[PDB]
């Protein structure tokens, strides 16, 4: 939907994350500001060399390719817990004689 | 272990390159299309930060090593990271160097040659084509190099010693080794290449083409005597003012005076496209179907809607330069000063051919944002350009009627000007390679620099100056590619790379006819091999970049004679009524 949610002055408001040392298990979150540890190094608390802080941002442009485009991804998930079901789907057609 | 953390800084530098360097290419995309006085200011503000942020990563580049890398994917990914440049010395002599290159550029841009006083405009090549009198053109000839040769002499070689000082800091022999030693290859036992072997590697490439050249150089001696009898030696050399160009690398203007048969010249495309209605918007659509029917992927949709193909007639200042713009990441754009002429049609597949090579390294990051080296970038742009003059495509498109049958001599005509444009240019350019490969070292002394470039011109090229001059001339420095920061060896390396690419052009589509009349279209099974060589890019060394193409990993110019196989057997019975050889004592000014 790049025709509506972008401008030529820079749509870098949508941020992202490239890498981290650990592996996040699904169904939790982290807004943790954690320092990169390469090896024999202490923590300083400020950015610099080998303190690669992972606050990143994309490069959204309206003309930015046709395959490198913003895809608004909505992953809709369905759960059952052996319970009486509440969410019903679209029902059958109703006719009467 | 910091092997993956050294990997982490690579795509961390690209994410600050997809928004910093990509707009600086987009700002330069904006300027040569739209020239305003404020468009240059954010051009200069972005292009300086383009270098300075690349200098910002050069400060942290020397903190890591180079021999602690085992896997070959980061072996070439990291050598471009540690390329410092000339930043180790202070501002005592580097800041003075750009003040030399600007005053050498103002004399070449605002140069006037008069006592009929004209700029370095295309008109400079216009008196060289049409006018044939010498006395009205003698003052324009000697006064051309009287205002350039004396001028740029005491400023040129102070530009070379600065890079020869910094070459051994980059483990190079000279500034020529920055031009010639860029073909590094490391890896296994058969992968290791050292730098100083290309000098012998280029000698025997022309040893098999010199019997073709003197067969073609004695071809032109028969008929130019009918136009200038009292100037040219009979069985020897040639004066310097009848070359079709001031340096003799453009032998295209002289072609009405060296045509094989005067009964039928070459076929142009400017007469019949005015009848069917195919203007400048039409054949570019068939140029895209020529690019996607050979297995290569389709063009982007933004290439159709957001591109500027045709000259904007809204009072727009356009540079009118055919150039391919590599923006990257699907921002595939083009500008070309488009008309319907044949020279525009041969380059119609050139800069448009680069985008299909830009999608070869579209997967490749910013540090390796070129071809497999500096040589294969311009070769694949020209691998479809020399095949664009194939006559079987010109008959099938519908310009000539079907009853026009192409004779055996019809191929001989345009392959001659093809031979005079590149193959005739190699004896001028190959001596220019050993020009800078020996003046940069220092075996030739200070005050004999004039005659040795002429001594290479009497023996190899056979071109003698007709007026006597003094030692303080810089006629090899009269090219703006040679004088300023441009590589000229990429012009000759473009030939010998695509000369072997025309060999793999034959077995890819299962071709069996004459190799100069090649058309890769009407075949989709050719493309399954074409996606093998372009998918590797610069991530693999250049010793692997030749193996997947032909199968041999050596330089071979035997497919050049396979490219002109009807021209060699025809040429034997033409100029045998002459003596072959060279006389290095003839001079026109022996008064
Ligand atoms: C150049 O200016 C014209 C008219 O203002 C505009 O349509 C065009 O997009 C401009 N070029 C670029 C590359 O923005
Ligand atoms: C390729 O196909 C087109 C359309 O069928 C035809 O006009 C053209 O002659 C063919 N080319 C060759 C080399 O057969
Ligand atoms: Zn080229």
């Amino acid at each position: 939907s790049n025709k509506l949610d972008s401008k030529v002055s820079g749509n870098y408001n949508y941020l992202y994350r490239l890498f981290r040392k650990s592996n996040l298990k699904p169904f939790e979150r982290d807004i943790s500001t954690e320092i990169y540890q390469a090896g024999n190094k202490p923590c300083n608390g400020v950015a610099g060399f080998n303190c690669y802080f992972p606050l990143r941002s994309y490069s959204f442009r309206p003309t930015y390719g046709v395959g490198h485009q913003p895809y608004r991804v909505v992953v809709l998930s369905f759960e059952l817990l052996h319970a009486p079901a509440t969410v019903c789907g679209p029902k059958k057609s109703t006719n009467l004689v | 272990l910091t092997e993956e953390n050294a990997k982490t800084f690579l795509n961390n530098f690209n994410q600050e390159a997809e928004d910093l360097s990509y707009q600086s290419s987009l700002a330069s995309w904006n300027y040569n299309t739209n020239i305003t006085e404020e468009n240059a200011q954010k051009m200069s503000e972005a292009a300086a930060k383009w270098s300075a942020f690349y200098e910002e990563q050069s400060k942290t580049a020397q903190s890591f090593s180079l021999q602690e890398i085992q896997t070959p994917i980061i072996k070439r990914q990291l050598q471009a990271l540690q390329q410092s440049g000339s930043s180790a010395l202070s501002a005592d002599k580097n800041k003075q160097l750009n003040t030399i290159l600007n005053t050498m550029s103002t004399i070449y841009s605002t140069g006037k040659v008069c006592n009929e006083c004209l700029l370095l405009e295309p008109g400079l090549d216009e008196i060289m084509a049409t006018s044939t009198d010498y006395n009205s053109r003698l003052w324009a000839w000697e006064g051309w190099r009287a205002e350039v040769g004396k001028q740029l002499r005491p400023l040129y070689e102070e530009y070379v010693v600065l890079k020869n000082e910094m070459a051994r800091a980059n483990n190079y022999n000279d500034y020529g080794d920055y031009w010639r030693g860029d073909y590094e290859a490391e890896g296994a036992d058969g992968y290791n290449y050292n730098r100083n072997q290309l000098i012998e590697d280029v000698e025997r490439t022309f040893a098999e083409i010199k019997p073709l050249y003197e067969h073609l150089h004695a071809y032109v001696r028969r008929k130019l005597m009918d136009t200038y009898p009292s100037y040219i030696s009979p069985t020897g050399c040639l004066p310097a003012h009848l070359l079709g160009d001031m340096w003799g690398r453009f032998w295209t203007n002289l072609y009405p005076l060296t045509v094989p048969f005067a009964q039928k010249p070459n076929i142009d495309v400017t007469d019949a496209m005015m009848n069917q209605g195919w203007d400048a918007e039409r054949i570019f659509q068939e140029a895209e179907k020529f690019f996607v029917s050979v297995g290569l992927p389709h063009m982007t949709q933004g290439f159709w809607a957001n591109s500027m193909l045709t000259e904007p007639a809204d009072g727009r200042k356009v540079v009118c330069h055919p150039t391919a713009w590599d923006l990257g990441h699907g921002d595939f754009r083009i500008k070309m000063c488009t008309k319907v002429t044949m020279d525009n049609f041969l380059t119609a597949h050139h800069e448009m051919g680069h985008i299909q090579y830009d999608m070869a390294y579209a997967r490749q990051p910013f540090l390796l944002r070129n071809g497999a080296n500096e040589g294969f970038h311009e070769a694949v742009g020209e691998i479809m350009s020399l095949s664009a003059a194939t006559p079987k495509h010109l008959k099938s498109i519908g310009l000539l009627p079907s009853d026009f049958q192409e004779d055996s001599e019809t191929e001989i005509n345009f392959l001659l000007k093809q031979a005079l444009t590149i193959v005739g240019t190699l004896p001028f350019t190959y001596m220019l390679e050993k020009w800078r490969w020996m003046v940069f070292r220092g075996e030739i002394p200070k005050e004999q620099w004039m005659k040795k470039w002429w001594e290479m011109k009497r023996e190899i090229v056979g071109v003698v100056e007709p007026l006597p001059h003094d030692e303080t001339y810089c006629d090899p420095a009269s090219l703006f590619h040679v004088s300023n920061d441009y590589s000229f060896i990429r012009y000759y390396t473009r030939t010998i790379y695509q000369f072997q690419f025309q060999e793999a052009l034959c077995q890819a589509a299962k071709y069996n006819g004459s190799l100069h009349k090649c058309d890769i279209s009407n075949s989709t099974e050719a493309g399954q091999k074409l996606l093998k060589m372009l998918s590797l890019g610069n991530s693999e060394p250049w010793t692997k970049a030749l193996e997947n193409v032909v199968g041999a990993r050596n330089m071979d110019v035997k497919p050049l004679l396979n490219y002109f196989q009807p021209l060699f057997d025809w040429l034997k019975e033409q100029n045998r009524n002459s003596f072959v050889g060279w006389n290095t004592e003839w001079s026109p000014y022996a008064d």
